[PDB]
RNA sequence: ACACCCAG
């Protein structure tokens, strides 16, 4: 569970109750990253 | 200031000047004597 | 016949809407028998008047032998018994239809089932079905000697306003002031 | 006997006649028409109209209460 | 939501049946050819060659829905000739046609190509 | 035995449009020829896009909507495989498919142009046809784009992505001698490129007993199949196509007896 | 709730709109009752659940 | 957003030629002329790249 | 408006298209009940 | 105010948009020019009734 | 005294992109400024950042080819809405009858006016309350007590969707567990259809302070039958069927357009300027500059444009000689045919579409719902009951009111006749 | 309160108990589709495997509904539920085995909605009785419903995005009043005005117009393809009407296998002169507008909307009442299936040079203007000066305007026949208005000549400024420019101050189409719920609900509106 | 509840 900040784009690696919170730049914006499952896209 | 419009009705002999807001306006050009004020020196000046 | 029609239409219009359309099944017993105007036909003029007599006391209205039944049942079918009598006339027949003695058999045949299937069918709910047909053409007309003419007066007409908004009469001259403008 | 009202079958009685012998066919009656293959109950009782064999009594209520009892088979079918 | 899948023009699983021959008992001798999963670009060939054939009367096809994929090809020929027969016929000419207009396509790759 | 014999007149072979002209044939010949161009000659374009990751401002069933749309050269590649429907493998096989791989990251600070430079394929004689180059995405300083990509074969029927054909043009009878189409002022329509007429004349006049019977072609190609490989490939599938209806209509004959 | 299976959980089919045992696939009880608000009003402002339960 | 790869109407490719025509245009071509020299004769291809927008470069500007 | 005089004076930006926010931005809205017939202000 | 069209594309806001809404709990709220009778101007009327 | 700077300044904005707007019928230019507004194309530059409910972005969105002078004032040179089109005014197979658009299968799949659909769904956490606590969880069967039909296999232990996952209806994207005066389970989920791939979720501390997640479903929506199209005249219509390429009418140089709509759309709308846009589109995409569209320009008319036009080596009244594309003969009339700019409208039929079997039914009513967002039904108003009565159908009638609705029974005394 | 609750629109009464939701019904966008009969209706497959038609299990089809409880809910078609006899519902998205999947007589199969179904399908404003008609379900696969061209007239529907909702009958005694009652083919004759309600609309009509002229011919092969698409068809090839130098069919001929039985009709086309019905050539026609069909075979008449459309006693309303509901719905459909197909290589279009009159009609068209502009300038002097005499019964104000908008339309009248004196046979905007598909003569007027005098509440365009129509005229100004006259025309291009007035006439025809449908709405409410109770008993007299005689006979005659004709009685005209 | 909006 690693989230990628709006600012610095790093990750966190926030756990279940850790609040919302940048370990390196201090910003409250977080977003998930792609999850590792793939997925099939058809071109068309 | 240049939003203040003055209308006169002068089949009533009225004047009425208008400044509070709300009012709606447009630009217009000027003609005086039949000629507008806008030579060509203002397109010039506008061109750059 | 024709001095009833002239107390019914005093302004001449002719164009009426009768069930069973007589010039056209007319036309149908032509060309299904193939009768050759031109060659004299072989229908008994007395067989048209019996023929037609036996047809009109075969379409009922108002049923019932009582007099004021059978007075209904005249008054009723008044109208159409106008026009087959006049279109299936001994004249008319022999000159210009010229139709057989099978073709006027099936005529006659036809002319009775088509009337029989446009009797008004018992349970149908024609109040209902009166004000949707009176009330879907009054979304064609457009709104306002000036007159109150659409949907103002629609509105106006089935209210019954007791104050209109443009009320007239139409007066008509009886004597000589219609002939002469002075005395108009 | 002292029947009045119109010998005719009605567009409504046709409707409900039909709707009436659909649903009774359907829960397993007597067909009282022989069948060449068909199978969807509205046109087997299609077939019972035509061949006027249709086990329904109409009754029609006159507006002053009394009521006539006609069966199917006694009335000309419109179709 | 309701797309059908592209490959539907095309294919044929487990179901369907490619051609399919019924009588017409309106007229004697005709047929009415169903060919599935096809459109305009072979019933007009079919259509066309069956029309130059001079002892068949009748040859005309439809497409029922452009949303489906079938065509109705209808043959009627003389009383001395089967309508599948003629259907026959009509393809093998246009397999010689297309066959010897492949082979004189060829030649004119060569021709022009060498100079 | 009622079989017309066409012949055939070539004008331009270019590398990119081949012009032919189709003598003695009827109009339904001609015309599905035509349209076999369009729809029925198979080709090999991108279907099945995996993007493994994809920081772009194009979304991934974007770039893999332009990924579809670039042309791979099948001039040889295209009969020797099979469709991935008919094949033995349980999803895709380089029997029956080729494989792309596309990882580009953009570390520099001017935009990277993700061209088709950039799909690498496994196959060394199935590669985008302009390796200026198609563009997928311009990326900026910090995203990447990686995916890995498979290529089918397919014909314009099932998509537009597998249409070699840019611009068949179609064209019988300049000089309107037929009167198929009637002009209400015949002296305003220009003249077309393959009339025969005088300049002060507009228009042929009436033939009776006249049917078309020249077509001109001007079959250009957007990459893909060269030009003449196309009407190769087109006359032999709508071959195939009617081989194929005469054996199960055989089959149906011989079942009805 | 179940006559053949009681011990099984109902699921719930808000879309068919009735409660399905998920083991022999019985519709029990009778269509399932929205109780949210059929509008999108004829109730009320909730009472505040930490101010105490007056009037 | 982005030019498209093909053009809509006939297929022909258009997705190589947009980074051409704005090279083109810088280069005091009109606008016919640049069309005309890419090799797009019909209007189909050339109200491609005609009424193209270029938003990749205003999408661009932004931090990813 | 208040604290019944004036509702539905602010709305959401309809931002579906720049058109559509553009035009959203420079509206003018005529206080007449919307359930009156009159037709005299809507000319 | 007064940012140019490169600081304003720093601060991830289009710098295309208009402006003049608010925002209020993140939904961007118009306020739309509402129209009223003029004031301090008397008028006279055909009440016909 | 006063002059007008220029006459075109009367209208709007959304009336200042109406190529020709003199030459329509007054109706046609309003329901087009009405229809302006629901254009589909890139609103705004930063949408990849913004998390909008409802988000509409067209992928190719062109310039018009024939514009207004307006136009560079707007800002719809920068961010346009809509694809210059080839459209024939064409009476084609019979699908473009009564307002509608027979439109290119290949053109589509090729990109013509294919959009994305953003749609996002908030949702916060309330850890107020004296007993209850709201808590991001991936929820488990054996603990929660209010689910329902659907899969929570999609979730992470967070309790949120990953990007990149695909949905559909009835599916879970928020792991949303609220605890019983153990917990009981209430969460957001997709709507019907509505399928797509989660794009990004998004996780802050919103205003009140409290845990607050954002997810924006992206869903490819392709132009398919049924998608309400509309020209810069007020020219609406749907798309009534769609062919390929080979099937649609083309061009002795081999253009088939992309959209055919009827000739019988004009007459009784008096759309010239559209007739006017299609043939200057020709002379635009030509000549190669974008033509000018200013509504009271009295130095370009019709004729100027049809002479310029017959330069090009076309008809100068812009009809063409189409081939049919089923039988290869040629069309007997010369279709008019030229680019003219369409626009892609927000009402789209699968955001329409809407079907009921048995549903759930109102608290007070035991009647359907309102509206296809909770599966309602279909509203058997009064001017139906209307009409039934009129048919004379009468068991039709019960049916829809009594047995299809809401069929009830109730226990009634004999004396009185109050409810037992 | 209470009376909140049980009053208005939105209350118990009218809101809940005369109208109220229902199940089993389906809302979405409409799209045309002319393969289709008229009492056909496509329906996507998602709809089709929502809802349920539930059918009681006999030995007649225990093997067929066995094997749509064996294809469950995920292969269309199949089944959603089975009911049993004790009431238990089963439902088959959740029952993997067998056990409780066989079938006895007595259950209820809820198997999804198949072809040949019959549903309801209705549109919004249900104004009339042809607006929950009945049709036929056929599976097209896209997310649309399909109509046939032919029943949008009944519903006044377009395919602009209209929706309209399509409810499914649930017992078989309503499925049997449906197809006995409201089909489609039973509802053709409206009984509001003894006419046929449907007809044929936009590009079958245009085209028929085009199919039945003198002039056009079709080879061998074009016939045959043709005839491909006639449901009706014998299965032989006509007689071709030119045998020798190539053999031709006329379109005539072709129609005349479309029309069906032996019927008989003369009707007349359009441009039908007047002086033809005496002069020498009266029974044959130059222009060939005497429409008769005799026998069943068209012989003469190019056909529009006075022959094939809603006009009382055309060819359709002919049709109807010979042969009946089902042959007239074949007609409709034979008639939609060949003409589009010859559409596809006839083909039709319109454009610019369906507009662009020659010089000389420009140059009329300006003289005329101008002369109109001088006249209205020469009544304005003789108005300001007192040398006006005004008519009686109303004043000199009122007097000028009836003789200025005299004048005006004299000269758009003037300038509209002048117009369309110079359209070509080939022109399109003609070709659309004699066969009435679309459009009329005052549109192609205002399209080439002038848009002619524009006017708002009835009135021209009043003084809404000081005296002043707009800024840009004189005060006092009673002209045709400034008072609202439109001197150019739609392809021209309107001035400024023309396309300003334009605009007025515009939004007070919209301000007129909001305010008459909401007066109208009630209208029609309160005309209906009056007489709704109002019915025929069974001794043909016309009584209320609480049996009071309203007609002794319904319409004083006792007959039915469906079959009654238009007819001439022969002894009223004629004198002694 | 209100706004906005689709169809006639
Ligand atoms: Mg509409
Ligand atoms: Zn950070
Ligand atoms: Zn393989
Ligand atoms: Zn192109
Ligand atoms: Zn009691």
């Amino acid at each position: 569970m690693i989230y990628i900040c709006g600012e610095c784009h790093t990750e966190n690696e926030i756990k279940s109750r850790d609040p919302i919170r940048c370990r390196e730049c201090g910003y409250r914006i977080m977003y998930k990253k792609r999850t590792k499952r793939l997925v099939v896209f058809d071109a068309r | 200031v240049s939003e203040v419009s003055m209308i006169r009705d002068i089949r009533e002999r009225e004047i009425r000047i208008y400044t509070d807001a709300g009012r709606i306006c447009r630009p217009l050009l000027i003609v005086e004597k039949q000629k507008l004020l806008l030579k060509k020196r203002h397109i010039d000046q506008l061109k750059e | 016949d024709r001095e009833v029609l002239r107390v019914i239409f005093p302004t001449g219009d002719s164009k009426v809407v009768l069930p069973c359309n007589l010039l056209r099944m007319i036309w149908n017993a032509q060309k299904i028998f193939h009768i050759n105007p031109r060659l004299p036909s072989d229908l008994h003029p007395i067989k048209v008047v019996e023929g037609v007599k036996e047809l009109s006391k075969k379409l009922v209205i108002v049923n019932g032998d009582d007099p004021l039944s059978r007075q209904a049942q005249e008054n009723a079918t008044l109208l159409f018994n106008i026009h087959l009598r006049s279109t299936l006339c001994s004249r008319r027949m022999a000159e210009e239809f010229r139709l057989s003695g099978e073709a006027f058999d099936w005529l006659l045949g036809e002319i009775e089932s088509k009337f029989n299937q446009a009797i008004a069918h018992p349970g149908e709910m024609v109040g209902a079905l009166a004000a949707q047909s009176l009330g879907e053409p009054a979304t064609q007309m457009t709104l306002n000697k000036n007159v109150t003419l659409g949907v103002p007066r629609l509105k106006e007409l089935i209210n019954i306003s007791k104050k209109p908004k443009t009320p007239s009469l139409t007066v008509f001259l009886l004597g000589q002031s219609a002939r002469d403008a002075e005395r108009a | 006997q002292k029947r009045i009202t119109t010998p005719y079958m009605t567009k409504y009685e046709r409707a409900r006649v039909l709707g009436t012998r659909a649903l009774q066919i359907a829960m397993c009656a007597p067909v009282m028409v022989e069948l060449e293959g068909e199978t969807d109950p509205l046109l087997i009782a299609m077939k019972e109209l035509k061949a006027r064999k249709i086990p329904i009594i109409i009754r029609r209520y006159l507006p002053d209460g009394s009521y006539e009892d006609w069966g199917v088979d006694e009335l000309i079918i419109s179709d | 939501m309701n797309a059908p899948p592209a490959f539907e023009s095309f294919l044929l699983f487990e179901g369907e049946k490619k051609i399919t021959i019924n009588k017409d008992t309106k007229v004697p001798n005709a047929c009415l050819f169903t060919i599935n999963k096809e459109d305009h670009t072979l019933g007009n060939i079919i259509k066309s060659q069956l029309l130059k054939d001079p002892q068949v009367l009748f040859a005309g096809y439809k497409v029922p829905h452009p949303l489906e994929h079938k065509i109705i090809i209808r043959v009627q020929t003389t009383p001395d000739y089967s309508p599948q027969e003629a259907f026959t016929n009509a393809i093998t000419d246009l397999i010689s046609e297309l066959s010897l207009l492949e082979e004189r396509f060829r030649v004119a790759i060569k021709d022009k190509q060498e100079g | 035995p009622y079989a017309n014999q066409p012949t055939v007149r070539i004008t331009e072979l270019t590398d990119e449009n081949v012009k032919f002209i189709i003598e003695n044939t009827d109009l339904a010949v001609a015309n599905s020829i035509r349209r076999v161009f369009i729809a029925e000659v198979p080709i090999i374009a991108i279907d099945w896009v995996q993007i493994d990751a994809n920081s772009s401002v194009l979304h991934d069933e974007f770039i893999a909507h332009r990924l579809g749309l670039i042309p791979l050269t099948s001039d040889d590649i295209v009969d020797k495989l099979q469709y991935s429907r008919d094949c033995t493998c349980e999803e895709f096989c380089p029997e029956c498919s080729v494989e792309f791989t596309l990882d580009v990251r953009c570390n520099e600070d001017q935009t990277r142009h993700v061209t088709s430079r950039d799909l690498i394929s496994n196959s060394p004689r199935v590669i985008p046809v302009t390796s200026d180059d198609i563009l997928i995405v311009k990326l900026r300083k910090g995203q990447e784009l990686r995916l890995r990509a498979y290529a089918k074969k397919g014909f314009g029927k099932e998509h537009a992505k597998w249409n070699p054909t840019a611009g068949v043009a179609f064209e019988y009878d300049p000089d309107n001698a037929l009167r198929h189409t009637v002009y209400p002022k015949p002296e305003e329509w220009p003249k077309s490129e393959y009339s025969e007429l005088d300049e002060d004349e507009s228009q042929a006049p009436y033939d009776p007993n006249g049917k078309p019977e020249r077509f001109y072609y001007n079959v250009e190609s957007c990459g893909s199949l060269r030009p003449e490989t196309i009407v190769l490939s087109a006359l032999s599938g709508l071959k195939k196509k009617l081989s194929d209806l005469q054996t199960q209509l055989s089959h149906e004959i011989q079942s009805d007896v | 709730t179940c006559p053949n299976h009681p011990d099984a959980i109902l699921v719930e089919d808000y879309r068919a709109g009735d409660m399905i045992c998920p083991e022999c696939g019985l519709v029990v009880g009778d269509r399932v009752i929205d109780v949210g608000s059929e509008w999108r009003s004829r109730v009320g402002d909730s009472q505040n659940p930490l101010l105490s339960d007056g009037d | 957003m982005i030019i498209p790869v093909r053009c809509f109407t006939c297929g022909k490719i258009v997705g190589n030629k947009w980074e051409a025509y704005l090279g083109l245009l810088q280069a005091e071509y009109t606008e016919g002329d640049a069309l005309d020299a890419l090799g797009l004769k019909r209007y189909c291809c050339r109200r491609m790249l005609l009424a193209h927008v270029d938003l990749i470069e205003k999408l661009l500007n932004y931090a990813p | 408006w208040g604290d019944q005089a004036r509702a539905g004076v602010s709305q959401v930006l309809n931002r579906l298209t720049f058109a559509s926010t553009l035009s959203h931005l420079r509206r003018l809205n005529s206080p007449i009940g919307r359930d009156g017939k009159l037709a005299k202000p809507r000319q | 105010n007064g940012l140019t069209d490169r600081d304003l594309c720093e601060l991830n806001e289009c710098p295309l948009d208009p402006g003049g809404y608010f925002i209020i709990n993140g939904s961007e709220k118009v306020l739309i020019a509402q129209e009223k009778m003029a004031t301090n101007t008397v008028y006279v009327f055909a009440k016909k009734d | 005294t006063h002059c007008e700077i220029h006459p075109s300044m009367i209208l709007g904005v959304c009336a200042s992109i109406i190529p020709f707007p003199d030459h329509n019928q007054s109706p046609r230019n309003t329901y087009q400024s009405a229809m302006g507004k629901q254009a589909m194309g890139v609103y705004i530059t930063n949408f990849h950042v913004r998390m909008d409910t409802l988000a509409h972005v067209l992928y190719y969105p062109q310039k018009p080819l024939v514009t207004t002078r307006s136009m560079e004032y707007l800002r719809f040179r920068e961010l346009p809405a809509g694809i210059n089109s080839i459209v024939a005014i064409a009476s084609y197979t019979g699908y473009n009858q009564e307002d509608s658009v027979i439109m290119n299968r290949s053109a589509v799949d090729r990109g013509f006016f294919r959009s994305v659909f953003y749609r996002s769904y908030k949702e916060q956490e309330s850890k107020k309350g004296f007993d209850q606590e709201e808590v991001f969880e991936k929820p488990t069967r054996e603990t929660c007590q209010g689910m329902r039909h659907a899969i929570y296999d999609k979730l992470d232990d967070d309790g949120l969707i990953a990007p990149g996952v695909r949905v559909s209806g009835d599916d879970v994207i928020i792991g949303k567990t609220v605890t019983l005066p153990t917990k009981r389970d209430c969460s957001t989920f997709l709507r019907t259809s509505e399928t797509g791939i989660v794009d990004q979720v998004m996780v802050t501390l919103n205003q009140e302070g409290y845990k607050f997640c954002k997810i924006r479903v992206r869903s490819v929506r392709i132009p398919q039958i049924g998608d309400k199209f509309a020209s810069r005249h007020g020219q609406k219509g749907t798309c009534g069927i769609q062919y390929r390429q080979e099937d649609m009418p083309f061009t002795c140089e081999g253009i088939t357009p992309d959209i055919i709509i009827n000739p019988h759309a004009i007459p009784s709308r008096m759309t010239i300027g559209h007739l006017i846009e299609c043939l200057q589109g020709k002379v635009s995409a030509n000549k190669g500059e974008i033509g000018d569209a200013t509504p009271f320009n009295d130095a370009v008319n019709v004729q100027k444009i049809s002479n310029l036009l017959s330069d090009y080596g076309y008809h100068l009244r812009g009809n063409e000689v189409l081939y049919n594309g089923f039988t290869g003969r040629k069309i007997t009339s010369q279709i008019f045919i030229g680019p003219t700019y369409y626009q892609r409208l927000k009402h789209m039929v699968d955001d329409k579409i809407h079907s009921r079997a048995r549903g759930p039914i109102q608290i007070l009513n035991r009647q359907p719902m309102e509206g296809r967002s909770r599966d309602g039904g279909l509203r058997f108003g009064e001017m139906e009951r209307d009409c039934q009565i009129a048919h004379g159908a009468a068991q039709f009638l019960r049916e829809r009111l009594f047995e299809a609705s809401d069929p009830y029974q109730v226990h009634v005394c004999n004396l009185c006749g109050i409810m037992a | 309160s209470l009376k909140q609750r049980l009053k208005g629109k939105e209350g118990r009464v009218r809101g809940n108990l005369m109208g109220k939701r229902v199940d089993f019904s389906a809302r979405t966008v409409i799209t045309p589709d002319p393969n289709l009969s008229i009492d056909q209706v496509g329906v996507p497959r998602s709809i089709a495997a929502n809802m349920t038609f539930a059918e009681i299990v006999t030995p007649f089809n225990i093997d067929r509904l066995q094997e749509l409880v064996r294809r469950g809910n995920s292969q269309y078609p199949g089944a959603k539920y089975i009911i049993r006899d004790n009431g238990d519902r089963i439902d088959l998205r959740f029952h993997p085995k067998p056990s409780d999947l066989h079938l006895q007589t007595g259950y209820k199969v809820e198997r999804h909605m198949c072809d040949g179904d019959i549903v309801i399908f209705n549109r919004q404003p249900t104004l009339h009785k042809m607006s929950m008609m009945g049709h036929r379900v056929r599976i097209l696969p896209w997310s649309t419903f399909r109509l046939n061209l032919s029943v949008t007239t009944p519903y006044n529907a377009d395919f602009d995005g209209d929706e309209m909702n399509l409810h499914l009958p649930q017992s078989l005694e309503t499925r049997a009043e449906i197809q006995e009652l409201a089909m489609v083919p039973r509802m053709i004759v409206t009984p509001q005005s003894n006419r046929p309600v449907m007809g044929i609309v936009q590009d079958t009509l245009t085209a028929v117009r085009k199919f039945t002229k003198r002039d056009v011919f079709l080879e061998r092969g074009e016939v045959m393809n043709l005839l491909m698409f006639l449901s009706t068809w014998d299965g032989k090839v006509p007689q071709p009407a030119i045998l020798k130098p190539r053999p031709l069919w006329t379109g005539k001929q072709i129609f005349s296998l479309i029309i069906p039985g032996h019927i008989n009709c003369i009707r007349t086309h359009s441009t039908h002169p007047d002086d033809e019905d005496s002069g020498p050539y009266k029974h044959i026609s130059p222009g060939d507008t005497k429409v008769v069909v005799e026998n069943g075979e068209l012989i003469m008449g190019i056909l529009c909307k006075k022959s094939l459309g809603t006009s009382a006693g055309s060819l359709v309303h002919i049709s109807y009442l010979e042969m009946g509901h089902d042959i007239t719905r074949l007609f409709y459909s034979n008639i939609q299936t060949v003409i589009n197909n010859w559409l596809l290589i006839e083909g039709h279009t319109i454009g610019i040079g369906d507009s662009i009159a020659d010089s000389k009609t420009y140059q009329d068209i300006q003289n005329t203007i101008k002369k109109a502009k001088q006249d209205v300038i020469e009544v304005i002097e003789k108005a300001h000066n007192n040398e006006l005499e005004p008519t009686p019964g109303n004043t000199l104000r009122q007097t000028f305007e009836n003789q200025v908008n005299r004048i005006l339309n004299d000269a758009r009248d003037k300038t509209g026949s002048s117009a369309q004196k110079s359209l070509s046979e080939y022109n399109n905007f003609k070709s659309m208005v004699v066969s009435g598909a679309k459009g009329s003569k005052i549109n192609i007027s205002q399209v080439i000549a002038v848009v002619g005098q524009q006017n708002v509440e009835g009135k021209r365009i009043p003084f809404g400024f000081k005296h002043r129509t707009l800024p840009h005229f004189i005060k006092d100004d009673y002209g045709p420019e400034s008072r609202g006259f439109v001197e150019n025309s739609y392809l021209a291009g309107l001035t400024p101050t023309e396309f300003f007035f334009h605009a007025m006439g515009g939004r007070e025809g919209l301000i007129d189409t909001a305010v008459k449908t909401a007066e109208t709405g009630y209208i029609q409410r309160r005309l209906i719920k009056s007489m709704e109770s109002v019915m025929v008993k069974y001794d043909a007299t016309v009584r209320n609900s609480i049996n009071q005689v309203v007609q002794l006979r319904y319409g004083e005659d006792g007959l039915a509106g469906e079959s009654v004709e238009f007819q001439n009685l022969a002894t009223l005209k004629p004198s002694n």
